[PDB]
């Protein structure tokens, strides 16, 4: 019965595989199935889209702001992690808004 | 965050490819 | 050969019509875009926005399917010019959706 | 080797920037 | 949103932006062709230098091009161009560029 | 310090660590010049296709990066030999190369 929220840290499921923060409300996560989510890596190189996370949540690393893509969360699976702090939210959602030139 | 400072910070040594999600799964429609 | 995509274009895509959301100056240097797929309307597309006639591809662009992806190895290949307020439309959606 | 077969194998996901050998040693020129 | 192609000559802007010739912007020749260098944003790419002193692997440039000097062939380097905001100059004519390539080909071993 | 690297050696190469790197220019030229050209060696294989394979024997960790040749200092960043790569690697990494470089 979980729906993914707006700054969750999840795992989800690639053929739990890969943890990846939720951009998208859960308004829209559980009614579509759908949502927007960004991956997380531990490959931290200073790449201008890397948003670094907070160091006692659960998972370690930087989430790709530019990596955004639409994934069908039911089918892979989610699974909350951790959520993520409203600075990390903020700064993804800036960086990625800046390249889609919102 | 301005686009252009952001897209100067990008270089041949930091870029990341695209993530490996695997295959699209249900409602993934690409 | 020479082709980058930019903010705008409709373009081929193998795996087919995309709208291109990321500028040139993105998608040149990391050869991935941001995209949103182009198909026919239909009641489960909430955020759909409607493409003019005449642009070689008809149907709506699913705001809410953007997406980064590699149009390099997927041969990435101009359609044509979407105007300024299919792009703004798609921007405002998608942004909305993004909670920005 | 063919070069169009070559080029056409790469791919954002399988790039290798430029080496690291730090700063200019010795005598060379760049 | 230049690509170099090989034959190019171009502009590269190394760290030391500031004392001009006396710093780090150096003019290049490219060798590898822009299907390689606009994917990669790297090239191979050989250093121009103003003065010839009669070394086995210099290629003298011609004159009027633009850019003066030598291509000093043993000093191809691939390179990040795209961090170095590369510029183009000139085109080299297919004579430097071919002389270019067989001293290089003959130091690397081809 | 009698060393002078020659064509077809892997050596380590210092760098501000130190990293292998397999020497294509002949010890004629590199002796003279104290510079050498060579390709680094990278300990992430990925599939890209100017990679070259060392024949696990060797010892080194990791692949060639055949179009990442550059000349090098080696006196300065203190080069010494750690094997010898056989003629088909380096027919391979001059194959690509060259392809690479118009000849």
């Amino acid at each position: 019965d979980y729906v993914p929220d707006a700054g969750h840290l999840v795992w989800l499921n690639f053929t739990g595989r890969r943890p990846a923060l939720v951009l998208s409300p859960a308004a829209y996560n559980g009614v579509t199935g759908l949502m927007q989510a960004c991956p997380v890596t531990s490959r931290a190189k200073g790449y201008p889209f890397e948003v670094t996370l907070p160091a006692h949540l659960g998972v370690s690393g930087v989430v790709l702001a530019d990596h955004c893509r639409s994934l069908d969360w039911r089918s892979r699976r989610a699974e909350q992690l951790a959520e993520a702090p409203a600075d990390v939210l903020a700064e993804v959602r800036g960086k990625l808004g800046s390249l889609l030139g919102m | 965050y301005d686009l252009a400072a952001l897209l100067a910070e990008m270089t041949p040594e930091n870029l990341h490819g695209e993530t490996d999600w695997g295959a699209l799964e249900g409602r993934e429609e690409w």
